[PDB]
DNA sequence: GATTCGTATC
DNA sequence: GCTACGGCTATACGG
DNA sequence: GATACGAATCTTTTTTTCCGTATAGCCGTAGC
């Protein structure tokens, strides 16, 4: 099996990351009868997903990780007949409407209106159920001008634990109606523990435990990208972790290297013909924007043949198309054109 | 996985009319049916996984011969099969048996996806005609199968009535009760009241408010109780009524409906259930 | 029941010498009923002027007792689509006159929601049953009109009320309500007016309701600012100065006292900074070009919310960096 | 109340010969009534320059007494859909009336701009089968907004816009048949407000003459004012910042003409602006559309306004 | 007393405005599914209206099916409305009497007038009996030809949902990718007259009519008059129409002849390269946007602006141009569709391309945009990683997120799964492929 | 509207 | 003479 | 023999109303 999800903890006792963060969320789940509205925000991989899983263990007791999955059906006014896939379990529901589209105001105008308006009056007590909502970041706006009064008015018999990361284009009242939990990424130590607790579980043999540090400084403090890495690197070796065995890093992280090695080295028109070939490629495999321009402008401010005003100019331009991109429709537009104002500026 | 069955409508007229019960009520219900041929019963099963879920068991001695043998627990095998060729062909026997026959039908299971061999023979007037069909169906694996079990239903302190029967005085009235919610075109809610004994239907809107009563005598063997149900349910639960003379209804405080038919084949007694959320 | 009205709608013109403000329409068309021949309409202006009040006042006079069988108002809220169009408005045309021996009238208000479907096929229906029936547009954007429309229906502007005309219905409601009103608050009520006597009723009757005593005591400016949140004309030439002549350290303070002395808003006070510095003699030409183009997207942004202090800050920055280009 | 008619109908030519404007298209016009063999004709043009009384007068002369059974007039207030086309309009054009040689039936599609696709696929073969007995003319205000092959067997007359001496002309007619007292500025600035538009210009001397009687500059320019293009293509021409913002206030704002309304007849005129350089012009655009971004977004406010003038006096000066 | 495009048809083959190899083809291809096992069975005629595609077809059955006939055409009529008969199989009931036209009785189908094909419902029946037709296991079937004129739909419906028969009629829109594709259809694409054909067949009409030109003084200008209408339009029925209004007229009224559509690419051209009869860009671009604004104002043109910018030098012109515009491109992008953002991006370009205009520059071939191509592997990868989830969950006990699939699992995981399982039914290459 | 290939004709 | 059922028709829905 | 001309290629999947079909309700007529 996949190593990131058969060591995941599935207690609040068996996270060992951030002591403060424990801490606080056991004082959360100690009166589970007042749970406010929690909106989870961190890096990607630190683990709030598990967080907020060991949480919902500590609430309701165990059996939060038997997950059922149905797939509910939602018609639009043009009667497109959407899908959408519910992962659900007792005691609580797990929903990432983002998916669904721009029609993710359907589903939180239904599911979370007839959940909310169920009670659940079981043969006395009604409690709430917690509704885990993944990506809270990636909602249209509409979504959360109708979960706003959804869950202020039904806070009774529902509770909102919203998993995001840079809880940037969340509106102001949804942050206001909820309780905003910080989780910091692990630091390399953390992380080279956690993976000396993997090797000596899965007894794989290692030499230089340096190696585990190399991977934690790699994943740049992603435990799923560090794991993901420990096992492929482990089966490429064939479980001998040597201490020049390669850091595998995914292709479109190499290709994106490249990339800005041929925007230095050539800057010409044709070159930036090449560049949208290797853009709409990388946004023919799902690969969002956003995270593309990011890792572009990273990559080219690494570059140690580029002077301090190179560098201005390079994160000046990623700032002004990244606010182009977020307020826009096609992104091709605004990746050539910061790709071109690289070009320009560099020569 | 030989499965093989004869039906005598003639011979028997209740379990006959039961199954008629059973088939009419999952054709209107939604398209395809579960059919689970355990041993000793039957359970006809039309599952939508909101929409109401309908749980009938139909014995072993209805049918003349009920041979059945499988390789998983108990002789169980599950069919998925279309409910519109099998209401053809069983209204075909019911037309059959109207212009005067006795005949018998053979059912056998003849080879995924297998069909059933529903022969039967038709005299008019002394000539032979042999009506063959095949209806084609699934084999539900056993997997698939322990996924479907029956809704459960509690009255820790609930209320269950005692629907008089439709032979009755009061079972005409109790079925236009029951049918005058129907006429109207614009309902799609009906709120059922519970008072412990009276039930009245309410439909409360933005504009009007109906509240039909029942002021006739009303049992209930041994509080408030309401819940909101749709108009198709309500439809259903008449059309089940009106073929049963054992008719149990059970309301729960904003939790679920059940409408709950029972036939005395005294014998193992034929009983009709609809979950309703 | 007409004193359980708000005073919006209380005060509504039922005849055409109540409708102040607009005077050469007015003239106009009471002598085109005068004289017998009402051409096709168009009343165009800011919310507010008057002409929902004038044309119902206009149709009134017209008919007198029979304007229910004679008016057809149809406005936004009903489906003037091309169906009614075709469907309502050309039987209410085609038929004939009910017994007042003049043409039926068939008032269109909101006439900007309208497809374009549904006006260009209003325009043959104009034209077709000018004889026995006319029309009359209400709008107050003229953009969303088409231009046949536009050109087949005689247009009047109702202008922004003016001063005398706001003071005189002002008058009116005090004389009807019994109340008293400050000079110097007479003057702010019409200043935030900005020409429409919706606001001069929705501000007198939260200024009356303000007041402990409504029979004795006097609507003062104060009065008026608090109940409506404005800032007071010295405290928006008090934060200009600091902001003008002061340093970064005392500007700021002396803006967040005013923001927080009563509550003020900082769209308010940018919005009444920019009126106090257009009357300035700017003698750049860039330190005006900057004022508006940094203070107009500091506007926006506050449309959109985000960090209050961080934009207090800026309005301080674009008003200090501006002047630095005149010295 | 009374019986008079409005100008614009009680003052609607009846002949082709009262009709002013596009002289050789009228000529062209009568020469056809007086031949009789009309071809199919699409007439096109700017709202009111008389391209409607045009066709009916000409069908009328065309037809004489045979005017109520040999023309159908279908308009954009009737149900033009296929099912018309392929009912109604064929029956008619089945029909076997009898006329004088060189005569045929006209079928005055008014409007035929708004007509659907499936109509007038439709009417090409009604017109294709049909061609030797009744005759199509179309009247619209784009032509591109016919299909193409429904253009091929027209006869494509383009009306242009009235000059200031035919509506002159055609403003002394009525004024002489009206007994109204008269100025020549008056005139002028009936005929200047009228911006080639004959019947803005009949509905504007009959406010003038019962508003206040003598149609004089003053009289005419106190109940119809100038049109806001040219106040906004004076604003958007001027040298200063304050002398651009002064006619925006004082000519747009407080005479009660909406923002958008002032963006959206900016941009048109922006786009016909001569004497200015084209990277002027574009830029020009795009601080128009920018405002009309935020204005549509809800700030319609006039530091918005301003700010768009004071950016259009930046790429003025340098850019 | 009739229309000269009515009295002046040509009576046989050789009177017929069309190019010598467009007649050709049409002969070549016509003999051929007269055969008794024809290759193709229906004969698609795509192109502009007044091409000949109707003038050649119905002189050329008259040669050919008076010789293949054991011993003219059988128009479809769309205004036929038989009682007991919806108006969804009338063509299905033409089409079934109209395969008994064989020998003993042959006759050339020609279906010029298609039926409603704007209505989402008849438009699949149409489709469907056109695939009925080329799949029809009957050994001995009657010609067919079908006409499609190729025109631009006006923009009357009011929605963002319009399809592709809402812009334009064309042969792509009313058949589909099969039916084009289909073995047996050969489309032979027309084009419009040009000026040599479309100057020989008015002076013919002008010599016979040389009567009346020569009573109204009308013989001195004529050339000048058949020239001009030459140059501006390539339709034979416009133009027979514009001479007989300019000869029976007795005046000077300026002729004028029907508006052509710019097309796409065509467009593309103009905004990148520049019209070769006006110099002025302003009145280009506003006749392109008052003429052609159900093209102009979508988003394939935005993408096909950007696809193809780089052909004006075949790529050889300054990185400082490109950036300009680019950055306008993209600025564009923001004004969510107004009116005033296709005006700046297309007037930028074409600034941009007229201060870098020099003779000598050898430019390129343009393309469609490539979004199309990217969509679809886009919706394969979503396909690819809706599969990984499902197999993920009932194989296994994980749920993972889609976002965490295209970043970490559609690359780690098959890398993991070739190793761990098929180095020592299931998901083993990369979602959606590898990154090439 | 641009390039490339292919004719027809003067 | 009365009722069931087939044919005709008005109306809401769908793309 | 030079050149103008011409063909081929450069391509694709919120709202409102409309056109045709589906469907239930009602009336006319045969027969028990
Ligand atoms: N000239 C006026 N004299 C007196 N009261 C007025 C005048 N203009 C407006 N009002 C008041 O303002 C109210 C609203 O004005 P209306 O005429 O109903 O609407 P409107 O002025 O046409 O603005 P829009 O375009 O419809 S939003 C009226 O009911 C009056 O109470
Ligand atoms: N050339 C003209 N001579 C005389 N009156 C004219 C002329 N043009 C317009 N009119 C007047 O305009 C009115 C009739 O306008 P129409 O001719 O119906 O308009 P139109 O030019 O067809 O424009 P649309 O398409 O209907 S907006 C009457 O008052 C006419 O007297
Ligand atoms: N020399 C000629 N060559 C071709 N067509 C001619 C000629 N002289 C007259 N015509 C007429 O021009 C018309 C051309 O029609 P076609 O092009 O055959 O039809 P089409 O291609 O379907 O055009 P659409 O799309 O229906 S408008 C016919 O009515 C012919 O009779
Ligand atoms: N305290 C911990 N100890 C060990 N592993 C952890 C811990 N916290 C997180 N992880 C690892 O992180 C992985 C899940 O991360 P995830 O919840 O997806 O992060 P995020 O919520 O930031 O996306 C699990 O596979 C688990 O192995
Ligand atoms: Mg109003
Ligand atoms: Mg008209
Ligand atoms: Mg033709």
């Amino acid at each position: 099996s996949l190593w990131v999800d058969k060591y995941r903890p599935k207690s609040l006792n068996a996270l060992s990351h951030n002591e403060e963060l424990t801490n606080f969320l056991k004082s959360l789940s100690d009166q589970p009868r007042d749970l406010p509205h929690l909106l989870l925000y961190g890096p990607n991989g630190t683990g709030k997903k598990t967080r907020c899983m060991a949480l919902l263990e500590s609430i309701f007791g165990p059996g939060v990780y038997r997950l059922k999955i149905d797939v509910r059906q939602f018609v639009t006014a043009s009667n497109r007949k959407l899908e959408l896939n519910v992962v659900s379990s007792p005691y609580h529901l797990e929903i990432t409407p983002s998916d669904m589209g721009n029609n993710d105001r359907i589903v939180i105008q239904e599911l979370l209106k007839e959940v909310a308006q169920m009670e659940q009056v079981d043969f006395l007590a009604h409690r709430y159920k917690c509704v885990i909502i993944n990506e809270a970041n990636s909602l249209t706006k509409d979504a959360q001008a109708a979960l706003r009064r959804t869950m202020e008015k039904y806070s009774k018999n529902i509770r909102l634990i919203m998993v995001c990361d840079s809880m940037s284009p969340i509106i102001a009242p949804i942050k206001s109606r909820c309780l905003l939990i910080r989780c910091p990424a692990p630091s390399d130590s953390e992380i080279s523990t956690i993976l000396s607790d993997v090797v000596t579980n899965e007894r794989i043999q290692l030499e230089t435990k340096d190696i585990l540090k190399r991977i934690a400084q790699a994943s740049n403090g992603n435990l799923r990208v560090s794991l993901l890495m420990l096992e492929s690197m482990a089966l490429n070796n064939e479980l001998a972790l040597k201490s020049s065995s390669p850091i595998i890093k995914p292709d479109w992280i190499i290709v994106i290297h490249k990339l800005t090695r041929k925007i230095v080295k050539e800057r010409s028109v044709n070159s930036l013909i090449e560049c949208r070939a290797v853009l709409y490629d990388l946004l023919a495999h799902c690969i969002p924007a956003n995270i593309i321009l990011k890792e572009l402008t990273f990559s080219l401010l690494d570059v140690e043949t580029l002077n301090t005003t190179n560098k201005s100019s390079i994160i000046e331009y990623s700032s002004v198309f990244d606010e182009r991109l977020s307020l826009g429709n096609k992104a091709i537009f605004h990746l050539e054109g910061f790709i071109a104002k690289v070009m320009c500026c560099l020569d | 996985m030989k499965l093989k069955l004869i039906v005598n409508g003639c011979e028997a007229p209740d379990d006959y009319k039961l199954l008629r019960t059973t088939i009419n009520t999952v054709a209107s219900l939604r398209k395809t049916a579960i059919l689970r041929f355990n041993s000793e019963r039957l359970t006809i099963i039309s599952t939508p996984k909101d929409t109401g879920q309908l749980w009938c068991t139909i014995p072993h001695d209805v049918f003349r011969l009920y041979t059945v043998i499988s390789a998983r627990e108990l002789n169980t095998i599950t069919m998925e099969c279309n409910c519109d060729s099998l209401l053809s062909v069983f209204k075909r026997y019911d037309r059959v048996m109207n212009q005067g026959s006795s005949s018998n039908m053979t059912i056998k299971l003849q080879s995924p996806i297998c069909a059933l061999g529903i022969t039967f023979e038709e005299i008019v007037h002394n000539k032979v005609i042999m009506h063959s069909f095949k209806v084609p169906v699934k084999l539900l694996f056993r997997a698939q199968d322990t996924r479907i079990q029956e809704p459960m239903i509690n009255y820790i302190q609930l209320m269950m009535y005692k629907l008089p029967p439709i032979s009755g005085e009061f079972g005409s009235a109790f079925h236009g009760f029951i049918r005058r919610v129907e006429r109207y075109s614009n309902v799609n809610h009906i709120h059922l009241m519970g008072v412990k004994v009276e039930l009245k239907i309410i439909v409360n809107e933005l504009d009007w408010h109906l509240e039909i009563c029942w002021n006739g005598p009303l049992d209930s063997v041994i509080s408030t109780h309401e819940v909101i149900i749709r108009c198709k349910d309500w439809k259903v639960c008449s059309k089940l009524y009106a073929a049963f003379e054992e008719v149990v209804l059970a309301i729960s405080h904003d939790e679920s409906c059940v409408f709950h038919c029972s036939l005395d084949r005294g014998r193992e007694r034929g009983q009709i259930i609809y979950y309703i959320a | 029941s007409k004193e359980n009205l708000p005073w919006v709608e209380k005060y509504r013109p039922e005849t055409l010498d109540e409708v102040y403000g607009q005077n050469e329409v007015i003239t106009t068309v009471r002598k085109f009923v005068d004289e017998g021949k009402l051409p096709h309409l168009l009343f165009y202006g800011p919310p507010g002027t008057g002409k929902t009040s004038t044309i119902v006042a206009l149709a009134r006079e017209i008919y007198g007792k029979n304007y229910s069988n004679m008016v057809l108002e149809l406005n936004a809220s009903d489906d003037r689509g091309i169906d009614v169009v075709r469907n309502q408005i050309k039987d209410f045309a085609s038929t004939r006159q009910i017994f007042s021996k003049g043409f039926k009238l068939i008032i269109l208000d909101e006439a900007d929601a309208m497809t374009n479907a549904a006006q260009n096929a209003l325009r043959r229906v104009i034209e077709r049953y000018t004889k026995n029936t006319r029309f009359c547009v209400l709008a107050n954007y003229a953009h969303k009109l088409t231009p046949a429309l536009l050109s087949r229906c005689t247009r009047f502007r109702f202008q922004p009320l003016p001063q005398e005309a706001i003071e005189r219905r002002i008058a009116n409601v005090l004389v009807h309500e019994k109340l008293k009103l400050s000079p110097n608050a007479e003057k702010a009520l019409i200043e935030l007016s900005n020409g429409d006597m919706r606001r001069v009723l929705n501000v007198l009757q939260s200024c009356k309701a303000t007041l402990d005593n409504p029979d004795e005591d006097e609507i003062s400016d104060d009065v008026i600012y608090e109940c409506c949140g404005a800032p007071r004309p010295s405290d928006l030439k008090a934060v200009l100065k600091s902001i003008l002549e002061d340093d970064w350290g005392t500007a700021h303070y002396t803006l967040n006292k005013v923001r927080s002395a009563k509550g003020l808003a900082l769209i308010d006070l940018i919005e009444g900074i920019v009126k106090i510095l257009e009357d300035y003699e700017l003698q750049n030409e860039e330190t005006r070009v900057h004022l508006l183009t940094k203070l107009a997207d500091i506007e926006y942004s506050i449309s959109k919310g985000g960090n209050d202090q961080i934009q207090g800050s800026a309005v301080i920055g674009a008003i200090k960096a501006s002047f630095e280009n005149e010295t | 109340l009374s019986l008079q008619l409005p100008w614009v109908e009680k003052y609607r030519p009846q002949v082709l010969s009262d009709i002013v404007g596009n002289k050789e298209t009228i000529d062209r016009l009568q020469q056809i009534a007086k031949d009789g063999n009309m071809p199919h004709m699409i007439i096109s043009g700017m709202p009111g320059i008389g391209k409607t009384t045009s066709v009916h007068c000409l069908a009328h002369e065309l037809l004489g007494r045979s005017y109520a059974d040999g023309v159908l007039e279908l308009n954009a207030s009737d149900d033009r859909g296929i099912d018309v086309v392929r009912n109604q309009i064929k029956h008619f054009a089945q029909k076997k009336l009898h006329l004088p040689p060189g005569k045929h039936k006209i079928v005055i599609l008014d409007e035929a701009d708004s007509m659907t696709a499936g109509a007038q696929q439709a009417l090409r073969r009604t017109m294709e089968l049909y061609s030797n007995s009744t005759r199509f003319a179309f009247a619209c205000n784009q032509s591109n907004k016919i299909i193409e092959p429904l253009q091929s067997r027209c006869a494509i007359l383009r009306y242009s816009k009235l000059s200031d001496e035919d509506v002159l002309k055609r403003l002394l007619q009525i004024i002489k048949l009206e007994d109204v007292k008269y100025t020549n500025d008056g005139l002028e600035a009936i005929i200047f407000t009228a911006e080639g538009d004959m019947r803005q210009a009949i509905n504007n001397l009959q406010s003038t003459v019962a508003g206040h009687g003598l149609v004089n500059a003053d009289n005419v320019f106190k109940i119809v004012d100038s049109p806001h293009p040219l106040i906004v293509k004076k604003m958007l021409l001027a040298s200063n910042l304050e002398d651009s913002i002064q006619i925006l206030r004082t000519d747009l704002w407080k005479k009660g003409y909406s923002s958008i309304d002032i963006v959206t007849t900016s941009f048109r005129v922006t786009k016909n602006l001569a004497q200015v350089k084209e990277s002027v012009r574009l830029e020009m655009i795009k601080e128009i559309g920018l405002t009309h971004m935020r204005i549509l977004e809800g700030v319609g406010t006039y530091l918005q306004l301003a700010s768009m003038l004071a950016k259009i006096h930046k790429l003025n000066n340098k850019a | 007393g009739e229309q000269w495009y009515e009295k002046f048809k040509p009576n046989c083959l050789e009177q017929v405005a069309i190019h010598k190899r467009k007649l050709k083809d049409v002969q070549e291809a016509l003999d051929a599914m007269f055969l008794p096992n024809a290759k193709h069975r229906i004969l698609l005629l795509s192109g502009p209206s007044g091409c000949s595609k109707s003038t050649v077809i119905k002189e050329l059955s008259k040669i050919l099916v008076p010789k293949y006939r054991q011993n003219k055409v059988t128009e479809f009529r769309g205004d036929c409305i038989v009682n007991d008969l919806p108006q969804m199989e009338s063509f299905s009931e033409f089409l079934k009497g109209a395969r008994y036209l064989v020998m003993s009785n042959l006759s050339l189908i020609l279906i010029e007038d298609l039926p409603n094909v704007f209505h989402i419902d008849t438009r699949r029946r149409f489709q469907q009996l056109i695939l009925q037709w080329l799949y029809s296991s009957e050994p001995l079937l009657p010609p067919l030809v079908i006409c499609i004129t190729e025109c631009e739909i006006p923009e009357n419906d009011n929605n963002y949902r319009k399809f592709g028969i809402d812009y334009t009629f064309s042969a792509e829109t009313i058949m589909n990718k099969e039916i084009l594709m289909h073995p047996r259809l050969k489309r032979i694409k027309f084009n419009p007259i040009n000026s040599t054909l479309l100057k020989k067949h008015l002076k013919f009409i002008c010599v016979q009519n040389m009567k009346m030109l020569k009573e109204k003084n009308k013989w001195n200008k004529r050339q000048e008059v058949i020239d001009y209408i030459a140059q501006e339009t390539g339709d034979i029925r416009s133009a027979i129409t514009t001479l007989q209004f300019w000869a029976t007229s007795s005046g000077s009224l300026p002729i004028s002849t029907r508006e052509s559509t710019i097309s796409y690419f065509h467009a593309i051209g103009k905004v990148i390269h520049g019209s070769h009869s006006t110099n002025n860009d302003n009145e280009m671009i506003n006749n392109l946007f008052e003429n052609s604004n159900n093209l102009l104002s979508k988003e394939d043109f935005k993408l096909g602006i950007l696809e193809n910018y780089n052909t004006f030098n075949k790529g050889e012109f300054s990185i400082s141009d490109a950036s300009s515009i680019v950055d306008c491109l993209s600025e564009c992008d923001n004004m969510n569709g107004l009116p005033e953002s296709n005006e700046y991006g297309l007037r930028e370009v074409r600034k941009t391309f007229r201060n870098i205009s020099k003779q000598g520059h050898n430019h390129g071939t343009v393309y469609f945009p490539r979004e199309w191509k990217v969509r679809k592997l886009q919706n394969s990868f979503k396909v690819q990683a809706e599969d990984w989830l499902n197999v993920s969950l009932y194989k296994y006990n994980a749920v993972h997120s889609f976002r965490n699939i295209t970043l970490e699992f559609g690359y780690y995981a098959p890398l993991i799964r070739k190793c761990q399982s098929y180095k020592k039914i299931d998901v083993v290459d990369r979602i959606g492929g590898p990154i090439e």
